[PDB]
This record gives structure tokens, sequence and C-alpha cells, in this order.
């Protein structure tokens, strides 16, 4: 009852897992829950007034009680375990974010973050601001490199190197790089895995 | 120093890194001649299709297997740092702690790329920024510091030098280590007695007894 | 952020790494190409073996520009002497080339037509072969201690399949174990 | 720490009771809770209050999940056991509460239970029915990454 | 015997050397069966008339004969597989279920006896469970010989030889090995062909392992072979029956019936989807009566009702209940009556009793002896929701049971030697 919301909470986190586990990865996380942590925060901001007001009267009326000590011992844990909540919810949640932010961006010619992220306003703009810079943060990976990365892509190795995509309702022909690939609906192009890597996380290919 | 041997032990690098419960040191000696070396290639490909077609008014069978073979290789390290970014996503705090200590060695030039080391400070901070602007406000005055307390604890872990990785005993006899009946090494766990260790066989042991046997690259991963 | 798998390999990534491992071949053809790892080959001579890397073979066996060896211990009266030897010790798992699984998947696909006698046998011996050395390997894990266990010569297929259950399990079991001393 | 796993553990109550008085009760208006009180209280608070004193704050009553009914039910036939049903945490959980009061003898126990299980968790490994309803949710968790390296390594094994 | 081991070496190869490309279905079939501890096999037959088109022109010629020496050639294989020597391991049982054609169940009239037939029908109930015999050693009253009587499928009596006689054999109870057996019984689909007479419903013995696999009511497709028994009720007028190998649902029909308190991750998914609409209370009430026009506050009644309550098992014994009633009372043209069938359709375990009880059914758990519960509305549908009308017109020994149940949730009967008090959760 006392550090119970927090149990709730991370029993809420759980289920996002479960969304990310078999699952299928769609993202579409339903949203970021701001009342109930401010309900969180609420009851902790209660704590710690009551704590320095304890603080206070130990100065005065309860003089170094040997109980005293158990408030601040105790309550000092509630602190603790609503962060121990607090922040296993929000990395769960970079957790399952940063990782989009990699398989894709997006891909070739990134060449902006836009219409990704189905979550979009939906989810926290304080998390928003934290990956926007956080893709700003690793457009200077890609700034290092001179592998050519394409770091973002090729998590699954090359074969053999020749694949047949077929296209999936997507026009088109936006194909600009290397060649105008010419993207017409019902076609299928004898292309190299090399185009194809970039094009597939997109949604115009489809069969590999 | 051969090409060859560069790749196999960018394998092996590359191996024992997504074995291991922990990081392992950055090895730029060879990463970089290798981050060279592709750019000279990539750059050759580029220059001998391009000067292919002077000819032509053949066989693109050279081309294709070198390309390939790029990409291949491409992918290889592309794995490795977008693996080891993640362990450094994973273990942000304890090299913090790592770094603010002395002893032994912390991150510098080495433990990290040149290119990591910047991956892991601006992550760090977005992250503490993150964090900051999001749940601490409503800031608890011992729980300012991100740190063991301890307990529970945090963070500080995970080196954790007790895994389990399966592991695959190879390297050059003298005929250093080999007390028989077959063959090195020792071993010596601290809760149990040696087994000890037989070569051609693959023993699945805690991570920190072979630490060592890492380093000299006596037992592949 | 490897995501999947992450800690265990992809069982395609270990054909990723099988790959690398050089076999005989027969070229029909008669640039440069350095390459980089490769150290081979001054121009390949037709009806005359020579040993190169497997994802070129692989390469230019679609192509059909050259016909891969069949490996010495692939072979159908090759496996009847290691099922023999394998049925005979039921602790030890013999002796294995340690990529045979993904071999098996791999030169079967294209290669098929090279081999003498690949049809309805082979395929039906490795299937085989992989499955008592997979029972054994599940009644050789009831005797699970930490810290030890002797896979000797176990595929790197066998490893890969099984290793996040060992590997975790050992993390629950050593772990209340190392912590109550 | 940070996976839900752990945080989770921590939720559960346990039947400990206070060797002290504490006026200033934060559960009501007692004020203060009389000494040998039994007081439900989740492992994450409990954990260190039997730690700091030379006499512990509280008495750590043996959960009624450790019951020796249990420990012992535990012996006959683990396999067909539900764990799920009692906690449903027992791993995690209980691996805390073995170093909590430095219990040697059910170590033993445990480890032998956990070998039971799995012996059979490979059974499952290859491809439920009803079984996979009756295990604890961390074992749980590792059955779907055995289950998926087995999954993903049949569906290379073919096309 | 050498002509069985022809017949069995050919099974064998048929599952030693069975390819779909590339993997070996059956074989594996076999190894994934044997973990689970399932001990049993689906042979798809248009792979085995794939592969010789011979045991299949002996297996549909004298199946009866033959299938057992194929469980025997397919467990003398899981010999080799599940486990490896230099026990105890049960003969599989065989399902084989295939397309063929459809033999409707009043065209089945000899002819075709011993001679496998897929069918369609809709099995009306589902017979208690008895076991049969596998192995059971058998020792004399006399000479005391000991045999080990093998029985197979698919009655047999005893051997008389080692005064001695007639029969001197005793069954040992204490080593038997003992299977199960089912008793299906099936009503031939209304659809066709009932015309102006009541349809047949030909008696069928499920047994081992599709044994509970069916739910009365629902729709299936039946195999097995067909055959008669006798059962003295002449002359000679023996009695037709349906030996099932293997039985299989209709699409799909697993999960439901048969919902365990487990489901696959994604329905948690799109469930917690659901919740996340602000319209969802309302876009409920738009669920329920898609034909029913209006009466909204009995249409969000019925999804208040559904969900259930708060259930409190506070000391002391007393314990507060869920769900509350609903009465719909009114002159017809109400659809009530109707609504009430939607109900019954949704709700997860229900069942519509429109009585006084009907027609057998009793209204109230009630008392009854096996002659070597006997059921009603409320127990069989506990726990869930219960559909009742003409709610005025009900008897009145069941009305005072009923109005006792529905506040405490639990019916008491004092009745002769058994004083139990049973659950109605409905």
């Amino acid at each position: 009852m006392y550090g119970d919301l927090g149990n709730k909470l991370v029993l809420e986190a759980k289920r996002t897992k479960q969304l990310y586990a078999r699952s299928n990865q769609d993202v579409n996380l339903p949203m970021y829950h701001e009342d109930i942590i401010r309900n969180i925060l609420k009851e902790v901001s209660n704590l710690r007034k009551n704590t320095e007001y304890l603080k206070e009267q130990q100065q005065l009326g309860m003089l170094d009680d040997k109980v005293a000590k158990c408030q601040y011992f105790v309550t000092l844990l509630c602190m603790e375990r609503n962060k121990r909540c607090l922040l296993a919810y929000q990395r769960l949640r970079t957790d399952i974010l940063d990782s989009m932010a990699w398989n894709n961006n997006g891909l070739d010619l990134m060449s902006s973050i836009t219409f990704s992220q189905q979550d979009t306003n939906n989810l926290s703009h304080q998390e928003q601001e934290y990956l926007k810079e956080y893709c700003d943060l690793i457009t200077d990976l890609k700034s290092g490199d001179l592998v050519d990365i394409d770091l973002s892509g090729s998590l699954v190795p090359p074969s053999d190197a020749f694949i047949d995509v077929r296209v999936l309702k997507d026009a088109g022909e936006i194909q600009t790089e290397y060649g105008v690939f010419n993207l017409i609906k019902d076609s299928q192009f004898f292309v190299q895995q090399s185009d194809v890597e970039r094009l597939i996380q997109q949604g115009y290919l489809q069969l590999i | 120093v051969s090409p060859q041997q560069d790749f196999s032990d960018l394998m092996k690098s590359w191996k024992n890194e997504r074995c291991s419960p922990e990081l392992l040191p950055y090895p730029h000696q060879l990463m970089k001649r290798l981050l060279n070396r592709i750019s000279m290639q990539s750059q050759l490909i580029e220059n001998i299709s391009m000067g292919f077609l002077d000819m032509q008014n053949e066989s693109k069978l050279p081309l294709l297997c070198m390309e390939t073979e790029l990409e291949r290789l491409k992918f290889v390290i592309r794995s490795y740092i977008r693996c080891r970014l993640s362990k450094i996503d994973k273990f942000s705090l304890y090299l913090r702690q790592l770094n603010e200590d002395e002893n032994s060695l912390i991150s510098l030039t080495d433990l990290l790329s040149k290119d990591e080391i910047k991956y892991h400070d601006t992550h760090s901070l977005i992250w503490l920024k993150l964090v900051n602007d999001s749940i601490l406000k409503y800031m608890p005055e011992e729980l300012q510091a991100i740190n063991d307390t301890e307990g529970s604890v945090n963070m500080i872990d995970e080196p954790d030098w007790n895994k389990f990785v399966f592991i695959h005993v190879n390297g050059p006899p003298d005929g250093e280590n080999e007390f028989g009946k077959p063959c090195y090494t020792v071993t010596i766990p601290d809760l149990k007695e040696e087994v000890e260790l037989t070569i051609g066989s693959i023993y699945v042991m805690r991570y920190e007894v072979i630490r060592d046997l890492l380093r000299d690259d006596k037992v592949a991963l | 952020l490897p995501a999947h798998l992450q800690q265990t390999f992809s069982p395609e990534e270990i054909q990723f790494i099988v790959e690398n491992e050089p076999i005989k071949i027969f070229p029909r053809i008669t640039w440069q190409l350095i390459t980089t790892d490769d150290k081979a080959l001054n121009n390949m001579v037709a009806m005359r073996s020579t040993e190169v890397v497997l994802w070129i073979a692989l390469l230019l066996k679609q192509q059909s520009k050259c016909s891969i060896v069949a490996p010495q211990w692939l072979t159908t009266k090759e496996l009847d002497r290691k099922i023999q030897y394998e049925k005979t010790h039921p602790d030890r798992f013999s002796e294995l080339p340690w990529n045979w699984l993904v071999l098996a998947r791999i030169l079967f696909n294209k290669a098929k037509d090279d081999f003498h006698d690949p049809i309805h046998e082979l395929r039906g011996k490795i299937q085989d072969l992989r499955e008592i050395r997979q029972i054994k390997v599940l009644k050789g894990l009831k005797y699970l201690n930490e810290s030890h266990l002797q896979l000797d010569n176990l595929s790197l297929l066998e490893i890969n399949e099984l290793r996040p259950f060992i590997t975790e399990i050992m993390d629950k079991l050593r772990e209340i174990h190392t912590a109550s001393l | 720490y940070y996976d839900i796993d752990d945080v989770l553990a921590d939720g559960t109550e346990f039947p400990c009771k206070f060797q002290y008085d504490i006026p200033g009760l934060g559960y009501n208006p007692g004020r203060p809770i009389t000494k040998n009180t039994k007081l439900s209280l989740p492992l994450w608070l409990a954990r260190i209050l039997a730690i700091v004193g030379p006499v512990p704050f509280v008495e750590l009553l043996p959960p009624d999940m450790f019951s020796t009914k249990v420990m012992n039910a535990i012996k006959t036939d683990p396999v067909a056991l539900d764990l799920h049903s009692i906690n449903s945490h027992f791993f995690s959980l209980a691996i805390k509460w073995i170093m909590l009061f430095s219990e040697k003898e059910l170590a033993n126990v445990v480890s032998e239970l956990l070998l039971q299980r799995a012996q059979e968790l490979n059974h499952h490994a290859s491809s439920t029915s009803t079984f996979l309803l009756k295990l604890e949710e961390m074992e749980k968790e590792i059955y779907k990454k055995s289950h998926e390296s087995y999954k993903d390594t049949k569906r290379w094994m073919f096309k | 015997d050498d002509d069985n081991t022809e017949i069995i070496k050919s099974f064998k190869n048929f599952i030693l050397e069975f390819r779909l490309d590339s993997q070996f279905i059956y074989r594996d079939q076999l190894r994934n069966n044997i973990l689970v501890k399932n001990y049993s096999l689906t042979v798809n037959m248009e792979h085995l008339i794939g592969y010789n088109e011979d045991i299949y022109k002996k297996l549909s010629d004298e199946p009866s004969d033959i299938i057992p020496l194929f469980e025997t050639a397919i467990t003398q294989v899981a010999k080799r597989i599940s486990i490896l020597s230099r026990n105890s391991l049960p003969t599989f049982q065989l399902i084989l279920n295939s397309n063929a054609n459809q033999i409707p169940l009043r065209d089945l009239d000899s002819e075709h006896v011993s001679k496998i037939v897929r069918l369609s029908g809709i099995i009306i109930s589902t017979s208690v469970l008895s076991s049969r015999a596998t192995y059971l050693s058998i020792m004399c009253r006399n000479c005391r010989h000991t045999t080990s009587i093998t029985i197979n499928n698919f009655t047999v009596s005893l051997p008389r030889s080692c005064n001695c006689g007639p029969d001197p054999y005793i069954i040992i109870h204490e080593s038997s090995k003992f299977i199960d057996q089912q008793f299906l019984k099936l009503q031939e689909i209304p659809e066709l062909v009932p015309v102006g007479e009541m349809p047949r419903n030909l008696t069928m013995t499920c047994d081992r392992y599709l044994t509970n696999k069916v739910i009365p009511g629902t729709r299936v497709t039946i195999v097995g072979i067909y055959s008669i028994y006798n059962s003295k009720n002449g002359v000679a007028i023996r009695t037709p029956y349906i030996k099932i190998l293997g039985i299989q649902s209709d699409v799909e029909t697993s999960s439901i019936w048969n919902s365990v308190t487990m489901f696959t991750e994604e329905e948690e998914e799109e469930f917690l989807q659901l919740s996340r609409n602000p319209k969802l209370y309302e876009i409920l009430t738009n669920s329920i009566a898609p034909s029913i026009f209006g009466n909204e506050d009995i249409k969000k009644a019925i999804v208040c009702l559904l969900m259930g309550g708060s259930k409190k098992i506070l000391p002391d014994g007393m314990r507060l209940r869920g769900d509350i009633n609903v009465l719909l009372l009114g002159d017809p043209g109400t659809a009530k009556s109707q609504l009430l069938k939607f109900v019954e359709k949704v709700s997860p375990i229900a069942v519509y009793t429109s009585g006084k009880g009907s027609s057998a059914a009793g209204l109230t758990a009630s008392v009854q002896r096996d002659p070597m519960l006997e059921g009603g509305a409320m127990v069989l549908a506990d726990g869930g929701v219960v559909c009742i009308d003409e709610f005025d017109k009900m008897r009145d020994e069941d009305r005072v049971a009923i109005h006792e149940a529905m506040e405490q949730q639990t019916i008491s009967i004092a009745k002769a030697g058994i004083t139990t008090v049973l659950n109605s959760r409905t």
C-alpha cells in the first residue's frame, strides 16, 4: 500500500516487453503514462515533505530518539523504491526506443527523421527531445565512418549477393541513389543486395 | 601482419565479443589498418569498374567476387561495433565509476574507440538530461548521485565475471602451461578443484577463471 | 542495439562464419584479383583441383563455372563408421568436422548434383546422426553442475541452439550456490 | 535494479513481525505499532531491516511459501508441481531469501528442483501443452529464449 | 509370419525415408511427439499413397488386420530414436486424417464394412471413459501357468490350455497395462439429409489419445474404420459402430472450445490496444445487439453483467458476490427471449434454460443415484452466466433453491447419505 503503485507501474511496464517479445515487433507503444507517475511524484513529494518536517522535529521535539532513526530509514527506502520503479520503467522505454532509432534510420539517405514511430505525439515530448537528440547523436557516428555505413542496416548478412524484390504498392520511382530503379507497382527487380538493404526498410520491397 | 591474419583476428575478436558478458579492449592497431584498407579497395573497385567501360566498344566475375567480399567484411566490423556500443549503453555507469577511480586502467584512448568515447559521453549526457527533466524535479537528496547506495545497488552491475561462456580451447603447444595429461591450462577455480582443461574439447565455465586465457587467446569462445 | 538474439549467435551467423573455411574446387575456367584475404589464385586450371575459401566456391557454383569437391568425411560409407562408433560410446560425441550440420545444409542446396550418390541417402544419414546425437545431448544434460561440463566434440550449430538454455539455467543454478557459501 | 523481474520480485508480501515499537506508523491511527505485531511487508523494505539494528528490527518469520510442507512436496514431483500458482515468483524470490536468512539446507533442494524442471524444459524446447501454464515467470522467459533459438535454427535448416 | 516382417519393413522404410523437401516430416513428427510425451503419430494418407500405392492398397483392403502391424512398426522405430542402448515404451497410436471423399451418414449401408470411411456429423453426447486392456498377465487356477497375453486391436476369449478346464485363467490386475476408450455418439448434420425423418446416429469408439478430444455439440469430421459388434438385445442382427482413427475437428476448433486460462501474446497486445479506446464502453454497447433495435439501458446492462464484479472472500466466512441480476420482463416484441440467446452465445460459459428446467435437465442441483450430482442449470453453468425464461412459471421446490442460491452462491443438499454444500457462482 505504501510503495505498491510502483509495483503496478512496472507490472504495466512488463506488458510492453511482452509486446516487443515474440512479438511481433511493430512498435506502437500505447502511451507514456504521465498521470500515474504524477500520482507517484505527488506521493513522493508528500513523503520527502514529511521527511524534512520530521527532520526539523528531531532538532526540537524528538531529541534524537532511537525510534526517529526508523522514519529516516524506512521512508527513505520508499523514495528509493519509487526511483527503482521510475528508472526501471524509463530505461525500458529507452530500450524499446533507441533500438527503433537503430534498425531504421531509415535508410539511404536517411534522409530526415519523419513519419516514423507511430507513437508520434502520443508519446511524451520529453522523450522525443531525447530521441531527436539521440538520432542527432548517431549522425556523428554515421559521420566518423568511412566504412561505408549503412551501420543502421545489414544486421543480416548478404546472400548471394543478388536477390529478387517484388513491388508492394509503392510509387515510385523514387530510387535516385545509384540508379533510377523506376519503382512500379507489380514489378520485381533482379537487383544486388546493395540497394535492397536500403530500400527494404522503407516498405517498398517485399520478398527477399 | 598479413591480411588473412588480420581477418582471422577480426573474426576472433567478433566472436569473443558477442560471447563475453562484458566489454573487451578496443583493438585499434588492427581495426584502423582495416578502416584504411577498405577505404582503399572501395575506391579501387569503383575505379576499375569505371575504367572497364572504356574497353567497351567481358567478365564481371572478379568484380562481383570482390564486391561481395567487401559486403561481407563491411558487415563484420559493423556487427562488432554495433554490439560494443550496446554494451557501452548497458555499462555506461560502471564505466563511469571505472573512470573516476585511479586503478587500474580507465577508458583512455584504448579501452574505447576515439569514435566510441564520443558515443559514450554524449549518450551518458543526454540520458542523464532525459531522466533529469523527466523524473528528478522532484529530486531525492540522497538519490542525487547515480552510484552505489549500496543497494540495490545500483550499477555497479554488470561487470559479471562469473557468467558462463562456451569456450573452445586452442593455441600453440611448446611440445608454457601444459601440465598433462593432455595439455594446458589451469583453471584453479576458487570454489572448486581443477578439472583441469583439455585442448581438443570445449568446456563451459565462468568467464573470470578464463579471462587470462582470453587475453593470451589460448581459448576461443 | 543488436536486438536479437543477442547473447547467442544467429543460425545464419554461424553459416556466415563457416563459409570462411576453405575447401577444394574443380574450376571450368582457364584481373587479378588480390581481393584482400584470399591469397589465391593464379588463373585456375580446368580439370585441376585447388584450395579456395567457401563463399567464393558457392558464388562460382551459382554460375556453374566450378564444380566443388565433396569432403572426404561427407559420404554414406564414411558416415556409417561414425554412427557405428557413436552408438558404441554413449558418453562421448566422437569426432566431428564441427561444421558438419551447416555444411550439410549448404552443400546440398546447389552442389547436390556433384556428389556421388547424394540422393536420398546422405540426408537420411546425417538426419540420423543429427538424431541420436541430439538425444544423447539431452540425456547427457541431466548431469549438469557448476561449474563444469564436457561437451567434447560438438557442432557449432548444436552449441548455438541450446546455448541460451544451458548458459541461462547455469546462471540461475550457480547463482544460488556461489552465493550461499 | 532496472530489469522488471527483480523490481517486481521485491513487490511480494512477507509475514515479518517487529522486534521493536515504532511510533510514526506509515501504513493506521496507531500511532505506534505495538511490539511483536505481525505485519506483512514487501521484500524491498524488509530486506535491510533484518540487518540494521545488535538486535535486528524484524524477526523474519518464514514465508508460507517456504513452509516445510512445500519444500517437502517439491522433493516428490517437481515436474508436475505448479509453481505459478503459489507466488508466482520463486527463483527470483527464493534466491533473495536464501541469502537473507543464510539457509544452506534448502539450496541443495532448490538447486535440484531447477535441474528437474530444466530436464523437462529442454523437452518443450522441441517443436506446449498445459505445462507452459505452470512455469514461474522468469523460468517462462527462459522458455521463450530457448524455443526461439530452436525455432529460428529450424527455420534456417530449410530455405 | 515373414509377410508381417515384409509389411513392417515397408512401414519402417516409409517413416525413415520419407521426404517432403527436405525435412522428414514423419520422423520428426515422432521425436517432437515423444518429447512432449504424446506417444502418438499422425500419418497423412496423401503422403502415404504418394510413397507406395501398394501399402495403401492393402490398408484399404483389410485395415483391422494391418493397422496394428503399422503400430508395432512405428513403435519399433521410436525404440531407435527416443532412446539408445548397447523402456517402458507403449506402442504409439496413429491418427490418420485425410481428404478422400466424404461419405454421408445415410449412405453407409454395408458393403464398405471394414473399409476406411471419412465422414461428417455433430456429436451428441460423449460416453464416460472406461478402460480396455492392452497387455495383461494371466495365471491359471490350477497349474498356475503364467501367461502374458498381448491383446491388440481391433471380443477375444482367453486360451484354455497350459482338467484343466473349462477356462481356468485369471486376470492379474496388478500387472496389466490399460488404455482408455470413449464412445462418441454422433447425429448427422441437420442441413443434409433429414428430409422428413429423424437423423440416425452411429456409435463410435475413440481411444487413447483421441479421447476427450472433442466437446459434445461440436461439428467434426471422423475418419476411422467401419465395423460391427454383437450386443444381444436375432437373427442374427449385428449392430454397426465406427472405430475412430483418427479424429479431426472442424476449423479451428482448438482455442474455442478448449480455451485455457492461458492465451497467445498478441491477444494481450490487441486487448491492451482496445483498453485505450475512449469510445470503448460505447463501442461495446454497440456490439451486443446488431439485430436488436434500441433498448439501450438493457443493452448496456448486459455489458456490465458479463464483466462480473467485486468478489470478496474477507473474513469471516461471509463472502459478498458478483455479478448482480437482470430482469427483462415485459410484453412480447421485446426480443428479450432472443437477446438471451445472444448473451448465451457471447458469455464464455453459459446455459440457456427456460423452465421448469428442460427437457430432461432439471433446473437446479439434484441428487440422483447411479443405477449401477445429476446435473441441472446451475451446477453445469457454474462460474458464469445462466439464462432463464418464464421465471415466474418455475416450479416451487426448486424456486426455493434458487432464491436461496442467488445470494450466497451455494446450494445445500441434505438428501439421504449426502449432506454436501456445492457451489454455484452463477
